[PDB]
């Protein structure tokens, strides 16, 4: 009977008798099914062929980040420099992400997480506090890496594999990288779904996070912002409290699931929808993204389309309307007066 | 055109 | 108390007391209201002041078609020459156009009018021959005046106003006349409610038309075919039996109606939805329009949009998205998961 | 561009 969906498994064993890495109860409950992504050695063929087919993959011993692997707060602290981190704050473990530039088109939206900027002792200072008197309030540190990174951060950074990874820049025929994102989060923290117009290789390097990823084709059920809005590209979908007459798709959403530790690396194919949380009671988690340009769209289109290249047309559509009709307000009352009686 | 309505963009979480 | 829809108004005297030239016995009963086109000498400064403003007015002097108000089958038939003319046939009233280019894009319509090419005395001779048995069959020619017409065709063509109309297209800035349209119809004959992409000059010779029109900003209550059906820019709305949960906002439409009949110019304006219809009892009907192709689109716009502008960006739209698709059939499910739950 | 999406065609009821 066909009535598969393992999620991320039985967790896995560290070495040395250490116990398991984590337990189910550290996860949080959603209303969907999930099946496992692949962990794969980065010398399986069948990991250079998801890669190539723009799946997910976890690569368990790419090295990226070895030298990170040693990396705490009392370490950064000492020699991450005196540079400004951005620190988002929220009374509520989800982090739903949003565009600053965009808020003036949309003024009823009243951001749940606010971002300030402080030097990295600061941030562990306000961990500290919070820790101590038991409060509610949640970090998440979310901070490019720059010029400004002291000496040991600069030999560790010189220490990743860029042979690999420029590697696989070349075989993909990828763009540049364009940033390396720190992630500095507290036990709980919830990034909600949403997907990035790059590459990502997610490089794993304290605690543990699970992703729940959800192919391009899953658009019709995560129900994206407008593009004009401050949130778009993240979902409407609240998973903690799915509203099924707003968002009745939501009911056919499928996932891929996996569990990362340190050292694991997980590429995030772009336009991926991900939804990413670090282990409830798993202590802090350190993540370094790796994020790269696509490569080119082909001169000449080939078809049937992609699923991506459908939402790459929906995305164009929007952003046109809202430059034609002079305000973005005005694309919604539009697309409905072309639909409504026409094509629904 | 319909090359210019595939085209992507790089758009991502993170500030500018 | 505000519960001005005069419609057509008291019928015309003709001259030398021949009569009312009308009654209202002869209109068709339709579900909405409608307020009376304006009735103006073309040296009347609020005629210019409509064109100007791209609103309909009937203008009663124009002389026009002058040479042509001698025109009937008996004279046609004698002058018009050995060439083709374009006859639709139908089992009903309702001749609505359809492109026969996309057809092959829609294989599930089935036209109810069907086009015939024959000469102008076939034309004369199959009308008799309907007429005589009592048949319900309804002819309607409609084809554009080319070089093949007869010498006193020719001479009543050259002796339109020119003067007039080329002064028309020379203060609005339109483009070329694109062509003239000769349409000989049988009374009850009904062309169903559509806009046409060109300004149009509509020159009644013989019979009567009652002509409704609706401006470009009741797109919402009209439902057009989407743009890549053969009925593209024709309403869905069937006028005699209209259904209200497919298509509510009919419930919301008002419209302008005059009757014209000999020696009338109707000027209806580009996008402007029209109706037209040619009086039961009233014998046969004699039109002949002059199509120009609009003023150029200004280099920079000019916000707030008018109406008509924005149904010109929805075709637009539609079309784009035709192309890149690859297939006009998934325009519609490309739209809806566009809209639904975001935009809705 | 802003200007392609406001341009008109010239369709009618007429066979080409
Ligand atoms: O790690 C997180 O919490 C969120 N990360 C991302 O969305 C990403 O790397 O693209
Ligand atoms: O006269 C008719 O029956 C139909 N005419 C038109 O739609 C027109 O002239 O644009
Ligand atoms: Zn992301
Ligand atoms: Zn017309």
């Amino acid at each position: 009977m066909a009535a598969v969906a393992s999620g991320s498994g039985e967790p896995r064993e560290e070495a040395g008798a250490l116990g398991p890495a984590w337990d189910e109860s550290q996860l949080r409950s959603y209303s969907f099914p999930t099946r496992p992504i692949p962990r794969l050695s980065q010398s399986d063929p069948r990991a250079e062929e998801l890669i190539e087919n723009e799946e997910p993959v976890v690569l368990t011993d790419t090295n990226l980040v070895y030298p990170a692997l040693k990396w705490d707060l009392e370490y950064l602290q000492e020699n991450i420099g005196n540079g400004d981190f951005s620190v988002y704050s929220a009374s509520t473990h989800k982090f739903l992400y949003y565009d600053e530039k965009k808020m003036a088109n949309f003024q009823n939206f009243k951001p749940r997480s606010n971002r300030e900027e402080m030097k990295f002792h600061e941030f562990v200072e306000k961990l500290q506090d919070i820790q101590q008197r038991g409060g509610e309030e949640r970090l998440y540190l979310q901070q490019t890496l720059n010029d400004t990174v002291g000496r040991k951060i600069v030999m560790d950074f010189l220490g990743f594999n860029w042979n690999w990874i420029n590697k696989q820049q070349g075989k993909r025929g990828w763009g540049q990288l364009t940033s390396n994102l720190l992630l500095i989060g507290m036990e709980g923290n919830v990034t909600p779904a949403h997907y990035d117009e790059q590459q990502n290789f997610f490089a794993q390097i304290k605690g543990y996070k699970r992703c729940i990823l959800f192919p391009p084709d899953q658009f019709e059920c995560l129900y994206p912002y407008p593009v004009h809005h401050p949130c778009d590209r993240q979902s409407q979908v609240d998973f903690d409290n799915p509203d099924y007459e707003r968002f009745p798709n939501f009911q056919n959403v499928v996932g891929y699931e996996t569990v990362v530790g340190p050292g694991d690396v997980l590429y995030i194919p772009m336009y991926w929808w991900h939804h990413i949380e670090s282990l409830l009671n798993g202590g802090i988690t350190i993540t370094v993204n790796f994020w790269y340009k696509g490569a080119p769209t082909p001169k000449r289109i080939e078809y049937p389309l992609k699923a991506h290249q459908k939402v790459a047309i929906m995305r164009n559509i929007e952003k046109m309307l809202g430059e034609a009709l002079g305000n973005p307000q005005e694309v919604g009352p539009l697309l409905n007066t072309m639909i409504k009686g026409r094509y629904n | 055109l319909a090359d210019y309505l595939i085209s992507v963009g790089a758009d991502i979480n993170k500030i500018d």
